[PDB]
């Protein structure tokens, strides 16, 4: 069980661990979070008092280095650093703890939600999306704009998701453009899942760390990321049995944990009725389509 | 964006462009079935595409064999014209091919653009004008080519005759889009109209007949009454 320590806490935040959330107070004697469970990424999130706009944050996974946060006033922001010193880190980390100055990661044991959202999303594939190559973590904030999002402007600064346009000559086959627009199995099986991401557990990872981007930053780009991935596999009528069960478990998890106050912003009202209701796998997410219809019946 | 009353004047500048008219692509009969089901026998149909400066009109005439086997065929006619006018503009040298082509029924503007992703730089546009295009096939000329073809064909036509010699585009556009929401409404009372003086005659090389300008001005004014009688009845006002 692994340990984010912060230096100090010295303007007011709300800290988001995952999908948990705590208030800490101006100055307050917070130093960090505990008990982070091993075996899954986290994203530590911030949003302060005084401007609640940025929502920003760090994807880390503790197995692959030591990090901590410190707040720079010179940037005004929390920043997650690396300690290369594991001894210094052994020590402040235990000094805290003993200290009793860290919040403990709230995981109930019955509680799979967060493998549930992160099952397919590993750092490296984020580290290839978020691209910083001398930190071991991922900065994303609430206004990053996407690759594409820069196509219709700073490309440092970019979430590069995998481009997907349905009016593409990639998703188009010359002499196929009626069968490949209607039946968009090529695009996804070949182009997609074969040729870019080479297998489904790629292509499920970037569509859990899009939906994860858009609702812990309200990340515009990133929600329309993760709808266009739902929307290639409901458009395809040739997709493999266990990518569908997959897809349905997914989205079941992705719509048990948004906030029911965010469905409005967060849900694209198109995508989510053509999915349901008319595309070829309108009959293949039993357990979406069930949550969907008990929890957000006024958006279908 | 769309092609309205507030930008009509662009339809008669020197950028070419092309109005693609699916409405007669996809026709059929309905009848009774021997056991008294219903059914559906396809007639030859048309693409309508024209260039409104000009007149050139590309009739492609769909020949019912296209339609043998498949199925959703309204759903296929569309994909179908987008078809033909990507094939019509890769036909064309460079300098001849449009810079925009505006469709009449929004429909076509997903088919049409998917078909024409090769060409970024040639414009796929809707319309708010509700055009008589329809009609096309009261032009008798044009329904008896459609009606004979027994193969996929294209035959060029200048849908204006020689009116360009002494009035301008938009005038002629003006001209075509009366005759054609009269033959719309009353095609009967509009061929009456047309052809009621057996002196004035259809040239072999023309579709309408040999009017003098003032002649025009008459069949102009019984055209718009023509419109006028018929939408007193049709709303009762």
């Amino acid at each position: 069980m692994n340990t984010v320590p912060f230096t100090s806490a010295p303007i007011e935040v709300t800290i988001g661990i995952d999908q948990y959330s705590f208030n800490v107070k101006e100055n307050q004697p917070f130093h960090g979070i505990k008990d982070i469970p091993i075996g899954h990424v986290h994203v530590i999130h911030f949003q302060h008092a005084d401007n609640s706009s940025m929502r920003y944050g760090y994807w880390f996974d503790c197995r692959m280095g030591n990090f901590y946060i410190q707040y720079d006033p010179k940037d005004g922001l929390y920043k997650m650093m690396e300690e290369r010193d594991g001894a210094k880190f052994e020590n402040i980390v235990h000094n805290f703890k003993e200290r009793q100055m860290m919040v403990s990661y709230p995981k109930i044991d019955e509680d799979d939600t967060w493998y549930n959202l992160t099952e397919f999303v590993q750092m490296d594939k984020i580290r290839k999306i978020v691209r910083k190559d001398e930190n071991q973590f991922s900065y994303v904030d609430s206004s990053m704009t996407t690759v594409q999002e820069n196509e219709l402007s700073d490309p440092a600064h970019s979430l590069n998701y995998t481009v997907i346009n349905f009016k593409s000559r990639e998703a188009i086959r010359p002499g196929h453009e009626m069968e490949d627009f209607l039946d968009k199995s090529y695009y996804l099986n070949t182009v997609m899942l074969q040729g870019i991401f080479k297998n489904s557990s790629n292509y499920f990872g970037e569509l859990q760390f899009a939906f994860l981007n858009a609702m812990f930053f309200g990340n515009y780009g990133s929600s329309l990321q993760w709808h266009a991935m739902i929307e290639l596999i409901c458009s395809s009528a040739t997709v493999p049995k266990h990518m569908l069960d997959k897809l349905d478990e997914i989205l079941y998890y992705q719509i048990k944990t948004l906030p029911e106050q965010y469905s409005d912003i967060l849900l694209n009202e198109r995508v989510w009725n053509i999915c349901l209701y008319s595309s070829f796998q309108k009959n293949s997410l039993h357990n979406t389509e069930k949550i969907m219809e008990n929890k957000y019946p006024e958006l279908l | 964006g769309a092609m309205n009353s507030s930008n009509y004047a662009e339809l008669f500048n020197n950028d070419i462009k092309l109005f693609v008219d699916d409405t007669n692509v996809y026709r059929v009969t309905v009848h009774k079935t021997f056991e008294g089901n219903v059914a559906t026998k396809a007639i030859n149909g048309c693409i309508f595409t024209l260039n409104p400066k000009t007149g050139h009109l590309f009739l492609k005439i769909i020949h019912t064999s296209v339609w043998a086997g498949q199925k959703r065929l309204s759903q296929l006619a569309k994909w179908k014209t987008a078809e033909e006018v990507s094939a019509l503009v890769r036909s064309l040298p460079k300098e001849e091919q449009p810079k925009q082509i505006i469709v009449t029924r929004k429909a076509m503007l997903d088919p049409l653009e998917v078909h024409m992703l090769d060409f970024p730089n040639i414009a796929i546009r809707p319309t708010e004008l509700r055009l008589p295009f329809s009609a096309a096939m009261s032009i008798d000329k044009l329904s008896d080519v459609v009606m004979k073809a027994t193969e996929p064909q294209m035959v060029l036509f200048n849908i204006y005759d020689d009116w360009l010699d002494r009035i301008s585009s938009y005038t002629a556009f003006s001209r075509l889009t009366l005759l054609l929401r009269a033959l719309k409404t009353n095609e009967e009372s509009a061929k009456m109209i047309l052809l009621s003086d057996p002196t004035i005659t259809i040239k072999s090389y023309h579709l309408w007949p040999s009017f003098t300008d003032e002649q025009w001005i008459t069949i102009e004014s019984q055209m718009r009454d023509l419109i006028l009688t018929e939408y007193g009845r049709k709303y009762n006002v």
